[PDB]
């Protein structure tokens, strides 16, 4: 019919139900994906020319391929092979393969951020590379990062929106939910935009904040 | 001691060392100078092997070491290096500093360590700053710190890569002080600077280098006074 | 039933439709971002402060939540209004909107990436703001954005794949349509994922080799 | 004709200037001289208000300038200013960047404006680098230019702020010279600097600073042979 905002108030519990999905989607995918990555960029340093090989091109393809793509081919993709999947574990595996990929050099960006000089120094004083690493380059690399996983963290909130269109229950999945009853878009969409809008400036300051209280 | 015999080195297609000879004998101080651009602090990273050369040879105590058949962290124990920059250890403490190395490459004792640690702190007259972080040090204090952690290393020659181009000008001398002072304790040491006041007061030598080459080399005197080529003579005309 | 490509083979027009249909997807988006990205910029450096903070709430909004939620918004939240916008229109009007946004602070980040130095310069030879901005800052400025949008373009393309959920027929779309007659999901997927990837490769090395031309 | 009169600075709680006094007259040449973080690039800037006193006042030439009742793009007018890194404008050709600011800020004529460009490239020696891209000159070349470029709009007092302290020391006398000339040929100047040579050779004035303050002044041999604060003889024999 047309804009009625107070309609929309006794859908809170559902509006609220899709939040906590968001994050419960979003932190899963983004600490697989952390751990994921973790191991990922340890291949990619690695000397042995196969590994560092595969590691690269994972990274690559990754990267430069489309997230929902990276979603469907787990979801739909996999049926033929007589294995389906829930909407769930999809979404979950495609955000933690995906976050993988961009912490892989998130971590990486974070070591050749540390000055070169440290490594000089370290290495002219006799350590070899595994002790520069652990006791000079590594206690910086990590005050590197921690600033860029939270910014990952937060752009994954955003991201994981896309799991609706697989028809799992997040965030964005309550307007088709609220309009199959309401036959209203407009209204409870633009709720749910404010919702991410408003968790998105949350964590953007409590990230600011824990980088003038790190670095 | 020191031989760098006949060596080049390459970054991409700019030639910056162009076939370099350098004997260095236990107790001298080598000072080396020139234009930027020379040369002069490839040729010192050489020492140490932070350069490869392209071509030639780099002899420490008569071994071979650009031959990857010989362990470099072996080498750059007895071949310690300051920094222009200083690159301190940012997330450690003043002692911390000191004892990193020590105590993790020679497995000396922790409290071996921080005797050795608080000694050298009062010999370049940093112990009442032993546990500050550097960020709280002085460009001064910063370089006599770098000078003190390359020491607990004890190492027989000392290299210096413009260790006062970075500091301001009421700050230079005190970093000069200690280095002089190690030169009057007979250390070997193989300088690169702008501060021809320490050629003057504790150099044995003078190496002028132009274009990726030695073009002449002296005593002190000699060097300043009586030089003999011509882009000696330019350089030192613009700089004294 | 498993794996096989060649089946997959004279289904290529589909794909190349696909393909095409996503780049004048991208490139128009893209070029209207740009044009209304520019100009929501020159709001926010007004100091008529009205204009100046819709420009701002605008960019933190629509850079704060997600692009899929806008094209919603412009596709099915505006239907009750008694409008009902083609599925491209839809995704035009969103990815351009989208990227004005991003736009618009890649803009705000090259200017404030010059040498704030080389405008006190200016200043200090009698110019004024303009004309610091016209002759010395704004031409270098540019060389700073030109490498940001371009690398835009190249995230737009990826992002772009998403108005296959609105049913047009982008090169994502391609794999509904071919499972249709083929009832395999696989294989166009990872054909069409390829295709996305030789994309990102050769526009990443075109401008990065722009890049190394300045 | 420049009198900054009691001003303070503040960056945050950071307090740089702490009441500073300085007049300068048609003629004069004064050199101001410390520590790092004594003010002295503050107080330089305040004269032309690239910085902006949290209290007193900047008068040029008997007007107030920093009430923000005053057109301040024409007190820069003739107020010249030349910087520690150059600050050359990179898209622009050696002429242009002289020719660009009378061009379009006195609004000269083209070819008299690159006739005035020849002419100062000619007096700093830059004549045959009149097309040639900033890149492509050495820092001794570029403060020149940087140094021609300001004088093209005919200041009636120049700023330095430390223009040779960004310069390999093979680069500084070049400039050096530069600014000699100009002294000699009686222009007003305001000079921070490192080097004391020429504080000695060409200033009449010689302003000590440090802690925010202007401690001692006099004339050179004043300050460089009888200082009487001993603040001043302390900095003194650090950096002599
Ligand atoms: N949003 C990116 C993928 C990504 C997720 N996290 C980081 N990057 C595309 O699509
Ligand atoms: N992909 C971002 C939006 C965006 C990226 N580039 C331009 N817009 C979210 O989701």
């Amino acid at each position: 019919m047309t804009v009625d905002f107070l309609s929309m108030v006794k859908y809170t519990p559902l509006f609220i139900s899709g939040l906590i999905m968001t994050l419960k989607l979003t932190f899963l995918a983004v600490t697989i994906g952390v751990l994921m990555g973790l191991f990922i960029a340890l291949m990619k340093m690695s000397s042995i020319k196969p590994i560092k090989l595969v590691a690269s091109s994972y990274i690559e393809v990754i990267r430069g391929t489309p997230l929902l793509v990276q979603l469907l081919l787990i979801y739909n993709g996999l049926m033929q092979f007589g294995m389906n999947i829930p909407a769930f574990t999809a979404g979950v595996s495609a955000l933690a393969i995906n976050s993988s990929a961009y912490v892989a050099e998130i971590i990486r960006a974070g070591i050749q951020a540390v000055d070169p000089g440290q490594n000089e120094a370290a290495r002219s004083l006799g350590m070899t590379h595994a002790m520069a690493m652990r006791y000079v380059i590594i206690p910086q690399a990590i005050k590197n990062i921690l600033p860029a996983l939270g910014n990952e963290f937060i752009v994954m909130l955003k991201e994981s929106a896309i799991v609706s269109v697989i028809g799992f229950a997040d965030l964005t999945r309550q307007a088709d939910i609220i309009q199959s009853v309401t036959y209203r878009y407009f209204e409870p969409y633009i709720i749910i935009a404010a919702i991410y809008f408003v968790m998105t400036l949350t964590f953007s300051k409590l990230l600011s904040l824990f980088e003038r209280r790190l670095r | 001691m020191i031989f760098v015999n006949d060596v080049y080195k390459n970054f991409g297609s700019l030639e910056v060392l162009k076939g370099v000879t350098l004997k260095v004998n236990k107790g001298e101080v080598v000072v080396i100078i020139g234009p930027s651009g020379s040369g002069k602090s490839t040729l010192l990273r050489c020492i140490n092997l932070l350069e490869e050369p392209t071509k030639g040879e780099v002899f420490i105590d008569g071994v071979k070491i650009n031959n990857g058949k010989v362990n470099i962290n072996k080498v750059r124990q007895k071949v310690g290096m300051v920094f222009q920059h200083f690159n301190l250890f940012p997330h450690l403490t003043a002692i911390e500093n000191i004892t990193l190395a020590p105590v993790k490459v020679k497995k000396m004792n922790k409290k071996e360590a921080e005797e050795l640690a608080v000694d050298l702190l009062a010999k370049v007259g940093l112990l009442d700053k032993k546990d500050q972080y550097p960020i709280k040090l002085s460009g001064g204090q910063k370089q006599r710190l770098a000078i003190a952690r390359a020491l607990a290393m004890q190492p027989e020659v000392m290299l210096f890569d413009e260790p006062t181009s970075a500091l301001d000008p009421e700050m230079v001398k005190e970093v000069l002080n200690v280095m002089k002072q190690l030169a009057n304790e007979g250390m070997t040491m193989v300088v690169v600077t702008h501060e021809m006041g320490f050629a003057r007061e504790v150099g044995d030598r003078v190496i002028f280098m132009d274009d990726g080459v030695i073009v002449e080399e002296g005593t002190p005197e000699e060097i300043f006074y009586r030089a003999k080529n011509e882009r000696t003579r330019e350089f030192l005309s613009k700089i004294l």
